[PDB]
């Protein structure tokens, strides 16, 4: 037989078969509910529309995101998106086919123990296994040392790995996120007299995000040069039309990041969390970890962060360090090509959960050396 | 005029790359005559400082 | 080295009606790595040879086998067979054979092709993880013997593209994984050219007999027996042992 | 055949085949235990790193000597070391291959008994015989008299011969050595506001002890100059950056030597103890152990030591009397220069302790005449 890799993530799931180069399946994590009564009968619309094809029926749905912040809140909503995934997406029965899941550090307990039922119960996979994103994203690249950024839709972690062995005590976590940061771009639009609140127009400002923001080198010389210069002003068509155009709003949404005061956030920029992180392990595995620093995620994927995050690194560790980032191309589906190479290992095949020991042990067997 | 904006971005980034592995050899030379000078320069150090004990005692 | 298998069929009232060709278990690991005292296939040292200096000038093939690193490796030459007469003999039977001189001058310019994959160079970007080329007179003039763009494979070589849910996204490669990868696609050009004389041999030697039951012919590499024994004995000692 | 010259010591474990000008292979001793999980799965990391390569792991590692002060208290340790010694540094089957061990004067017979039993009945080496550290140091030194003073980095002993003849009634042994050294630096360093707690950056500050620490020609002068001018501090780099400047500690703990109330002992200084050995053996034999002072081991390879021992000695001795100390370049190594000396000599091939022997007699052939 052959292993099935799913990621939920945070705002896109990506699955596919172990050992493949790239996820087959691909859609938003979004269940969208119709709010308005319909006329026309015998059509019969369906009561819940799920994944990508609620996308195009974005304009008549109240989207929804089953999770908020890595933990699931809405579990029906995941069950639904676990078998549309499973079923209308890679069309294969799960009753054959082993499940490596990933999720996120630092999260209840129950929630594995939740996941871990309803794919033992619901859809009987004769066995599954749950991992974490940051060794996942260090497998992808090709690394067994230094400290992985992962910043994904939901939540931001830092985790320093050294020749195969965790730093638990070091290991950060941050809410911010993509979200938060497209809550921002509407929050800072406004003022210049775009409204958006639906959250059908959540997917617009989202889109706009994607295709027009960058990080800025410096924040205090690209504002000043936007205050005379109209040259950084860029255009953008509404999918009905009235183009809207935006200025110095496209740099300052990923200043967020670096700058969390923003939207009143108490803690500090991802920069200065990587370089705590660091200076946190052991004084002997230093060097490595500042030669060696990995970035993964969606929100990694701005242009110029990379050069930024140098910069202030380099600002922050003494002189006589050479600060590397690694920032491979492929950055948004790094974990899933990890977790495809975790599966394809041979070794890995007895650290299977079977259903046997599953049923034997109960849910809570997750938290055994199986972790 | 954006392709020749493209052919401005490809002859500069030639030049600037070429530049570039022209200033990763001479940094690297260069901090391989720093390690040179450090060794020389501590080597007299530490001579220096025996000879000095020799020459108290 | 490999497996030469030939099935002789019968017809119906148990006479001899014709002959089918089977290849497996070709080895492709002798194409790049050769161990110090044993020299690679035969093709490229007849290619090598300069009774035909007509292929060797339209190919543009350095007439020194020291200078190409895919043959250097191991050794040079032995008094095995001469290779003129057997190049000329092999020539000969192509052309009597049944498709025309075009497709033999293909093999031989897609073998010269082969030949200069060795000469590609890789420098690692001073700015960047990924590696870029430093030389491009080869990679040229192998894409002008394809057919193909040179800045396009090299482009190709350098940033693959991938599919990835319903969009395309390019991944990066450093020295080592171009290398293989170069060695990969050599070691698969080859065997598909192999695979492909061997069904044109098959369909030239096909006659309009009904197939009834076979006889098959199996001829296998022995049990070989070395002092530095590795992959390809392992291999070999593998299969002899099933 | 040939005869392998083993030096465990304590720190540095130093062996080579015998006749040879200088050890083979030198390396610490010290074993190395993951003290994390391990995230990464197929690795397969080993759960003992031992020798020079738990140097390479420090960050990673937990790291225990197996000789606290000459006495071997982990047996199992020490197997390993000897073990790795035998079979990797040296390559050697040592099933044909007499040994020649040393260890330090005053040690419990059951080390010794143990160890004799062990390397018979694991290794099988064909005859092993063991030597005492100072009369090797003293046969590299082509010398037949004076006295001999093995500072390592264990323990400090004090071993007067004459003529060939030991006296046994003069030994002395201070359990002061470079350990306690190294750990009193780490102790002063705290005023300066460097904290080194983890056994990993234990190393560290013995490499900043190695490097920078010497020994004052006078204690008061040295201090007022130190308290007064800025002249004797220097900079030690780190592993990760941050330079650090040490001044007045620089030569603070050497001193340890011949002052060690500071560390709470109450036995006397070196030179104190040297002079009370040289009156504790006869008078008609003073002058020449007077004249023929010998120094070996790690810890008596301070700069400026040589110069202060002389002087305090001839402070101590009558004036009449010539003072001279010597203190060849390869003090270090010169315990294994001259076990390798004595495994050459062909009288020695008689002195063998033979396997055949120790099966008839037992393990307490050693502790016999047939030492
Ligand atoms: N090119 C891009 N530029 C800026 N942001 C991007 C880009 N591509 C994706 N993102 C952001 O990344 C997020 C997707 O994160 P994702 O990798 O799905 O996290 P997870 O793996 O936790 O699901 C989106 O919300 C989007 O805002
Ligand atoms: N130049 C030096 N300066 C200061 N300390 C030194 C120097 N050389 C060696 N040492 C000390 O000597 C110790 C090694 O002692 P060693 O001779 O190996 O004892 P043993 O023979 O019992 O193993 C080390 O811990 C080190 O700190
Ligand atoms: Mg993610
Ligand atoms: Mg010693």
């Amino acid at each position: 037989t052959t292993a099935l890799v799913c990621d939920n993530g945070s705002g896109l799931v990506k699955a596919g078969f172990a050992g493949d180069d790239a996820p087959r399946a691909v859609f938003p994590s979004i269940v969208g509910r119709p709010r308005h009564q319909g006329v026309m009968v015998g059509m019969g619309q369906k009561d819940s529309y799920v994944g990508d094809e609620a996308q195009s029926k974005r304009g008549i749905l109240t989207l929804k995101y089953p999770i908020e912040h890595g933990i699931i809140t809405n579990w029906d909503d995941m069950e639904k998106i676990w078998h549309h995934t499973f079923y209308n997406e890679l069309r294969v029965a799960p009753e054959e086919h082993p499940t490596l899941l990933t999720e996120a550090p630092l999260n209840p307990k129950a929630n594995r123990e939740k996941m871990t039922q309803i794919m033992f119960e619901t859809f009987n996979v004769p066995a599954m296994y749950v991992a974490i994103q940051a060794v996942l994203s260090l497998y992808a690249s090709g690394r067994t040392t230094g400290i992985v950024l992962d910043s994904g839709d939901g939540v931001t972690h830092n985790v320093p790995i050294y020749e195969g062995y965790a730093l638990p005590h070091a290991i950060m976590r941050l809410d911010l996120a993509g979200r938060d940061l497209t809550d921002y771009l509407m929050k800072i639009l406004t003022e210049r007299g775009y409204s958006f609140v639906t959250t059908a127009e959540r997917e617009i400002v989202r889109d706009i995000k994607e295709k027009l923001c960058y990080v800025a080198l410096d924040f205090e010389n690209e504002m000043a040069t936007a205050a005379s210069s109209s040259s950084l002003e860029k255009s953008y068509e509404l999918p009905d039309g009235q183009v809207i155009t935006i200025g110095n709003e496209r740099f300052r949404c990923p200043e967020t990041l670096f700058q969390p005061s923003f939207i009143g956030m108490e803690s500090a920029g991802i920069h200065e969390t990587t370089y705590n992180s660091i200076m946190k392990c052991d004084i002997d595995i230093r060097k490595d970890l500042y030669a060696n620093n990995v970035l993964s995620g969606g929100t990694t994927m701005y242009p110029g962060i990379a050069d930024r995050m140098q910069k202030e690194i380099t600002a922050l560790a003494p002189s006589t360090m050479k600060i590397k980032i690694i920032a491979p191309p492929e950055r948004k589906y790094s974990v899933w090509i990890g977790g495809s190479i975790l599966a394809s290992l041979s070794t890995f095949q007895q650290m299977w959960i079977s259903k046997q020991e599953y049923d034997e042990a109960g849910p809570s067997i997750v938290h055994r050396k199986c972790f | 005029e954006a392709e020749k904006a493209a052919d401005e971005s490809e002859r500069g980034m030639k030049v600037i790359e070429s530049r570039a592995q022209k200033d990763e050899e001479k940094m690297e030379i260069q901090e391989i005559q720093l390690k040179e000078a450090k060794h020389i320069a501590e080597d007299a150090d530490r001579k220096y400082e025996e000879v000095a004990r020799k020459l108290v005692i | 080295r490999f497996g030469k298998f030939i099935r002789i069929h019968f017809g119906a009232t148990g006479k001899l009606a014709s002959a089918d060709i089977e290849t497996y278990l070709l080895e492709k690991s002798r194409v790049i790595f050769q161990l110090k005292a044993e020299r690679d296939y035969h093709i490229f040292y007849q290619i090598l040879s300069n009774k035909k200096p007509e292929l060797l000038d339209m190919l543009l093939i350095t007439n020194n086998p020291y200078d190409y690193a895919f043959i250097s490796q191991g050794e040079t030459t032995v008094a095995s067979i001469d290779d003129a007469e057997e190049l000329m003999a092999t020539d000969n039977a192509f052309d009597v054979l049944g498709f025309t001189s075009e497709e033999k001058n293909s093999m031989y310019k897609l073998t010269g092709a082969i030949m200069h994959f060795g000469n590609m160079k890789f420098k690692g970007g001073g700015g960047g993880g990924g590696a870029e080329p430093d030389g491009t007179e080869e990679a040229d003039k192998s894409a002008y013997l394809m057919g193909l763009n040179s800045a396009d494979l090299l482009k190709g070589l350098c940033h693959p593209r991938v599919k990835v849910g319903n969009e395309y996204v390019t991944k990066g490669q450093n020295v080592q994984q171009v290398i293989y990868a170069t060695g990969a696609l050599a070691k698969a050009v080859y065997e598909r050219m192999f695979n492909w004389m061997v069904t044109r041999i098959n369909a030239t030697l096909e006659t309009k007999q009904p197939r009834q039951y076979f006889i098959g012919v199996l001829d296998i590499a022995g049990f070989e027996i070395f002092d530095f024994n590795s992959f390809e004995q392992l291999c070999i000692n593998f299969t002899n042992e099933k």
